[PDB]
């Protein structure tokens, strides 16, 4: 912020020692750029962050960017603030790195506005205190998992199923039903899956490319090319930039992030390198810190309201492994993508039972609602069990309650389909959303007798049961004719 | 042959203009287990070569208050406690050109085959950044393996990075030296690193490439197990070097790290030997920095950039196939796809062992051409029954017809999935023996007739009818005209193997 | 048997084509050697002259 | 392969003789600098590097 | 830094806010001689010896030589808290802090005769000039060891170096080896 001018002492990878003069040197959670020198013959800056004060004139920091050709003796800057991105519209359809620096070479960001990225939470006064349903528009998470607003939801779906065509939807649909907007956190992004995300943002409609800052999405890239500074921080950095659209616009906003076991290992990582002693099962020791002093800040305040929907990692496919342990502490929901489905064709592709929720009670969502979904769970169950036998004897060979039971399930099972806005571009049917209405509605008529004299094929692919019924009219217009 | 030693010391001596530059310059510490602690090069930059008063070259890694721990890139055995260390500015770089084909070389680079010296003009830096968001494109292009099961269910692109992970002797080597080996009519710049291998197991490697004139069109970068943990460390940074270079001047390159945990072993002894804070299995914080940093490098570059591409495909090997460990871990987080590898595949016979049902592909059927799509999906379908029905095997005799009909079609389906060494098939040839497997032109031969039938077919096939190749090859599609002909073709050949 | 007998047939060509040339190269390196310790005394002074000024 | 193997043994023993020249060449260059008159030889190029350093010094 | 560097900078510190720079200099010249010779340092190590058997003989040795009186209070304090161990290494590293803050960089002359002195001054206008050092200590040694001139270590302890003796002829070995 001044004259505050450090000088490096240590470099040992990318963890640095920097000393200060005697009376005048930052605090703890502080940027300071590295005025260096690249050997190619001009210069160039490092932005690192204080982690500890080591005694006579000396702090410990950890760079954001590599420390390679750092001398000894280079000029370190305090500045007084933590790390300070920029925030707003302004950041809206670009792509960030961890320092709020655009990388996607449309040209540069205005800072007329910059927050801190480390900041203490929202009080306890002003939390809020109410259990309201984030509605999405898409009839199987609204109806068997509902999400929470201020809640935290996890993606369990492997490679290849509809994940991406997922939160594309997501940011869409909360674009368009509600006046929210959407922040990207990429923790440990691959490169070229990072292009690949960015170009389909592009032609979903999603980022306006046309005209930016009508988009719908602001981009945070912490990728794995980066240090484990800039890799861990970079949940920070797109936190940041969404409760900045909390606060000061009062939206309700949706903050994807990727993998946050790759937040968990950034943590370890930085951790084995300052030297800390490690953790049970090798973690770093302030895990539970580290992680909380994240999600407590995705939460609803009395203007807005942050709805994280974080994909998590188990490693070693374990639910007690610390990771995922501490993550699952954090966790209102879950949505699980099934190979399976993805493969027969009930795009979105999320399995209905592994599909867990704690907002599923009736003090919550109404016994009407409760009720129905459980019902719904207990018919696709019954006929999950009812597969094999009816691989054996046949539908024929059942008994009538179970015959009407399989026919129901399979048409309930196909109903838990939607054409997506963004899926769109390449099925063509032209998309739709349907509110928790007119899912519990069509769901009450598609279980008791009201539409069993209809094929399977009308209800699927089809939102808003009326829109069943019009298929299926067609489809029998298709025998008539 | 008299008086050129006199023109060339005449050259020698007159080119040098006596010139003057201040230098840095330390006195070791402390020499020992490949580390000089120095005292003095208070302006040394991290990762810059100095030399020492004997010869030997050095890389300054943890500079710490009051000396430069550098790592030697040979034996401290002359080293002094007091001789001068002379700093020399420059950062680990490489002398680059199309002249490295055909060459064997090591992690400076150069050559240890003995055939002369690389007349190398340009220059690269060991250790370079990777290509951005903006410098790349989707890979679609499509890296032929050869290996039909690889090519058909786990495809590779040309800029994806694919994992080649497995146990100990279960086949990698192999499918990566018939990944090489199949590169021959596209041009494909193939590199092979050999990290801590044996010297006779990559003169094997290099003779078989020699042998089957693979050689025109790959470069080893050798450094076997005797070499200092520095050039293990820096040896697949110098294939990637090259291999950017080749990328950025417009073409295709190919580059596969054997042995990745190599690597990062010798890396960890470095770590461990700068007294370094360890972590999980003693590696350091930065291992996943370490393999991250270089297999990002493996980019599709973005057709402003000049179109050109770099597929990396790293070894990793598992112990007890504990893929929980820490370096597999990281190098299936990082990387793009997995290939995995089962003894208990191998020593079933079935030959590239690999494991369809666990390897992914997150690139998927974009790194297919248009004809291998139609056939693969069935493939994929009925190889997924089989992996179903696999359990009710043993009771094949008391089943459905419909049930014993998918069990035969995929214990026929996995003989066709068996290849051997060093023999990659191509496209076409992949795309008819699919085809044919996939309907059931051969739902009725005996197991020990499926693959001398598939060489006897294919062979015939490349023989007699190549309007069949021509129009997989020119159009990239499985046109009706060579389903006809291929039906056409398996009926003579039915006809000519039922004469035996 | 008959490549395996023109694989031996490389080698009996192999052990002429390289020693013979090897013999003119080391006695042609020697007598260039010895025929230049005459001339070296004097070559040495220029780069006396070089460095010095 | 093979004429190439030989073309190298060629060009290292090219270099060898070089060497050995020039390691006889600098016995007789110390040989020959151990004749001159120091006093003078040092305050002749003592100053040169003077001159030398001067121009480091803007460089 | 390190233990010395930490004693040394103090001393340095507290002889700077009262000026006595140069009779502190003078006191730790005096002082690394009078704590050389190793019985004398022994007998203020060898942690048996009780601290005030120390104390008398060094209050001894204080009167005597006649030193400054904080430069007397370093030693004791040395005593007391068990640093005494390093006073030979606290004495050097004296030297170098002493130099920052007086403004001097000494520079060493490593040439083979003895120098005709204007051209020396020549370097030292060179060595202050390039370092902005006020005032450089210029030494020299004659040592044989050379070829033919000079060469100039400056900087911390001897980190930067221009060598014109023998470089040239290295240069035409480094020529000559062609790799
Ligand atoms: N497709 C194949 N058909 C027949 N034999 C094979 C095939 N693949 C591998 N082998 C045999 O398996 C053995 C080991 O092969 P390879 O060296 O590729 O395994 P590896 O995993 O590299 O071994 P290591 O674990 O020692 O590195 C070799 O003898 C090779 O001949
Ligand atoms: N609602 C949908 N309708 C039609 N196709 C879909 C739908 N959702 C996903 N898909 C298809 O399934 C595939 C899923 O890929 P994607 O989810 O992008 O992979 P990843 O999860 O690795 O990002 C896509 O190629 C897409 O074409």
């Amino acid at each position: 912020e001044k004259k505050n001018l450090g000088r490096i002492a240590q470099i040992i990878g990318p963890v640095l020692d920097v000393a200060f003069p005697p009376g005048k040197m930052p605090n703890i959670y502080n940027a300071l750029i590295v005025k260096g020198r690249d050997t190619a013959g001009q210069p160039m800056n490092v932005t690192c962050e204080v982690q500890q004060l080591l005694g006579n004139n000396r702090v410990r920091a950890v760079a954001m960017s590599a420390t390679d050709g750092l001398t000894r003796g280079m000029e370190v800057i305090d500045t007084g603030a933590p790390l300070s991105v920029p925030v707003g519209g302004a950041t809206l359809g670009r792509i960030f790195n961890v320092l709020g620096e655009p990388v996607d070479n449309l040209g540069p960001v205005d800072t007329r506005t910059t927050s801190p990225i480390h900041r203490s939470a929202p009080a306890f006064t002003q939390l809020d205190t109410k259990l309201s349903i984030f509605e999405t528009g898409i009839k199987v998470v609204d109806l068997l998992a509902p999400y929470r607003r201020g809640g935290k939801i996890g993606l369990f779906g492997g490679a290849g199923v509809g994940k991406t065509v997922l939160i594309m939807e997501l940011i869409n649909n909360i674009a368009k039903a509600h006046g929210g907007v959407s922040v990207f956190g990429g923790v440990g992004e691959r490169t070229r899956e990072g292009n690949d995300l960015y170009m389909e943002m592009k032609e979903s409609g999603v980022i306006n490319e046309q005209n930016i800052a009508e988009s719908k999405v602001a981009l945070v890239y912490g990728q794995m090319n980066e240090p484990p500074g800039a890799r861990m921080r970079v949940g920070l950095t797109a936190l940041t930039m969404a409760e900045y659209f909390r606060d000061v616009n009062e939206q309700d906003v949706l903050l994807f992030i990727d993998n946050i076991f790759r937040f968990v290992q950034a943590g370890s990582e930085v951790s084995a390198l300052l030297g800390r002693m490690p953790s049970a099962v090798g973690y770093q020791p302030t895990l539970s810190t580290e992680m909380g002093s994240l999600q407590e800040r995705i939460t609803s305040t009395k203007e807005g309201s942050i709805t994280s929907i974080q994909a998590v990692y188990v490693p070693a496919d374990d639910l007690t492994d610390p990771a995922p342990a501490t993550t699952f502490a954090h966790l209102d929901a879950t949505t699980v993508l099934s190979r399976g489905l993805a493969a027969k064709g009930i795009y979105p592709a999320v399995d209905p039972l592994d599909s867990t929720s704690t907002m599923l009670q009736p003090r919550i969502v109404g016994e009407e609602h409760y009720e129905i979904a459980q019902r719904v769970k207990e018919t696709l169950q019954r006929y999950k069990e009812l597969q094999d036998i009816i691989a054996i004897l046949g539908l024929d060979e059942l008994s009538e309650e179970d015959r009407l039971t399989v026919a129901r399930a399979r048409k309930i099972e196909r109903f838990l389909s939607q054409p997506f806005f963004v899926a769109e571009v390449f099925t063509g049917s032209p998309g739709k959303y349907v509110g928790l209405a007119e899912t519990i509605r069509g769901f009450q008529l598609i279980l008791s007798g009201e539409l069993d004299s209809l094929p399977e094929q009308a209800f699927y692919l089809v939102g808003n049961i009326d829109e069943a019924t019009a298929k299926a009219m067609n489809l029998e217009m298709e025998s008539k004719l | 042959r008299a008086d050129e030693i006199s023109k060339i010391i005449r050259e020698r001596i007159e080119g040098y203009n006596r010139e003057v530059k201040v230098v840095n310059t330390g006195t070791v510490l402390q020499v020992g287990d490949g580390i000089a602690r120095i005292h003095g090069l208070d302006e040394v930059m991290a990762g810059e070569l100095v030399e020492f008063e004997e010869g030997t070259i050095g890389i300054a890694l943890n500079l710490e208050s009051n000396n430069v721990g550098v790592v030697l890139m040979g034996d401290g055995l002359m080293i002094q406690e007091g001789s001068s260390v002379k700093a020399t500015g420059r950062i680990a770089q490489i002398p680059v050109s199309e002249a490295y084909l055909g060459r064997v070389i090591n992690a400076l680079a150069k050559p240890i085959d003995g055939r002369g010296e690389i007349t190398a003009s340009e220059s690269r830096l060991i250790e370079s950044p990777a290509p951005g968001i903006m410098s790349r494109r989707s890979v679609y292009e499509p890296l032929q393996t050869g290996l039909i099961a690889i090519d058909a269910m786990i495809p590779v692109g040309r800029g994806q990075r694919e994992l080649i992970i497995g146990d100990r002797q279960t086949g990698k080597t192999a499918v990566a030296t018939d990944t090489i080996l199949n590169q021959q009519g596209q041009n494909v710049i193939c590199v092979y690193v050999a990290i801590g291998q044996k010297a006779s197991s990559v003169a094997q490697v290099v003779t078989n490439f020699q042998e089957r004139g693979a050689m025109e069109y790959t470069i080893v970068v050798a450094e076997t197990a005797d070499s200092p943990a520095t050039l293990q460390y820096l040896a697949p940074y110098t294939g990637a070097a090259l291999a950017e270079y080749f990328m950025y001047r417009e073409r295709h390159t190919l580059i596969i790290y054997d042995d990745l945990s190599k690597q990062a072993q010798a890396y960890r002894q470095m770590s461990l030997l700068l007294r370094r804070p360890p972590g999980r299995e003693a590696y350091p914080g930065d291992v996943f920095y370490l393999h991250s940093r270089l297999l990002e490098r493996a980019a599709k570059l973005s057709s402003l950039l000049g179109e050109g591409s770099m597929t990396a495909l790293p070894i990793v090997e598992t112990q007890a196939g504990d893929v929980s460990a820490y370096i597999p871990t990281n190098v299936i987080s990082i990387t793009d796809g997995q290939i995995f590898l089962s003894a208990d595949l191998f020593n079933a016979g079935i030959r590239p062992a690999i494991n369809v049902g666990i390897s992914v592909s997150r690139v998927g059927s974009a790194a297919q051409i248009k004809a291998m799509k139609k056939v693969a999906g069935k493939l994929k379908l009925e190889l997924a029954q089989f992996a179903e029905l696999e359990a009710f095997a043993q009771f094949a005799s008391d089943l459905d017809k419909a049930t014993q009909n998918q069990l035969a079609r995929g214990q026929r389906l996995r003989e066709l999935l068996k290849q051997p060494q060093s023999a990659p098939l191509t496209v076409e040839e992949q795309v008819m023996t699919i085809y044919t497997g996939t309907n059931g032109y051969l739902d009725s031969l005996e197991l020990d007739q499926v693959r001398k039938y598939l060489v006897e077919l294919r062979t015939y096939v490349k023989t007699n009818k190549p309007e069949f190749q021509e129009i997989i090859s020119s159009t990239k599609t499985f046109t009706e005209e060579a389903e006809a002909l291929l039906k056409e073709a398996i009926q003579e050949q039915m006809e000519r193997f039922l004469l035996q | 048997l008959e490549v395996e007998a023109k694989l031996a047939e490389g080698r009996k060509k192999i052990e002429v084509e390289l020693q013979e040339a090897l013999g003119s190269l080391e006695q042609q390196k020697e007598d260039t050697i010895k025929s230049l310790d005459s001339q070296i005394s004097a070559l040495s002074d220029d780069i006396v002259k070089k460095v010095l000024p | 392969y093979k004429n190439e193997t030989i073309q190298f043994e060629q060009q290292k023993a090219i270099n060898q003789v070089r060497q050995r020249v020039f390691q006889q060449a600098l016995q007789g260059a110390l040989g020959t600098l151990n004749s001159c008159l120091n006093n003078e030889l040092h305050l002749r190029t003592i100053n040169a590097n003077i001159g030398m350093f001067g121009a480091m010094n803007e460089i | 830094d390190s233990t010395a560097s930490r004693y040394a900078s103090a001393l340095a510190d507290v002889a700077d806010v009262t000026g006595t720079l140069e009779a502190t200099n003078s006191d730790v010249e005096k002082l690394i001689r009078i704590f050389s010779e190793e019985p004398v340092y022994y007998f203020f190590a060898n942690p048996v010896i009780s601290i005030d058997n120390k104390r008398s003989v060094l209050d001894e040795i204080i009167t005597t030589s006649g030193l400054q009186p904080h430069t007397a209070n370093f030693i004791n304090i040395l005593i007391d808290s068990e640093r005494i161990n390093l006073v030979k290494e606290i004495l050097n590293e004296f030297e170098d802090v002493f130099n920052k803050i007086t403004g001097t960089e000494v520079a060493v002359v490593t040439s083979v005769v003895k120098l005709e002195n204007d051209h020396l001054a020549q370097i030292a206008k060179g060595v202050q000039k390039i370092t902005g050092a006020k005032n450089v200590r210029i030494k020299t040694v004659i040592d044989p060891s050379l070829v033919a001139g000079f060469t100039i270590r400056y900087g911390n302890e001897g980190s930067k170096l221009v060598d014109m003796s023998v470089k040239k002829q290295l240069e035409e070995i480094a020529a000559q080896l062609e790799m």
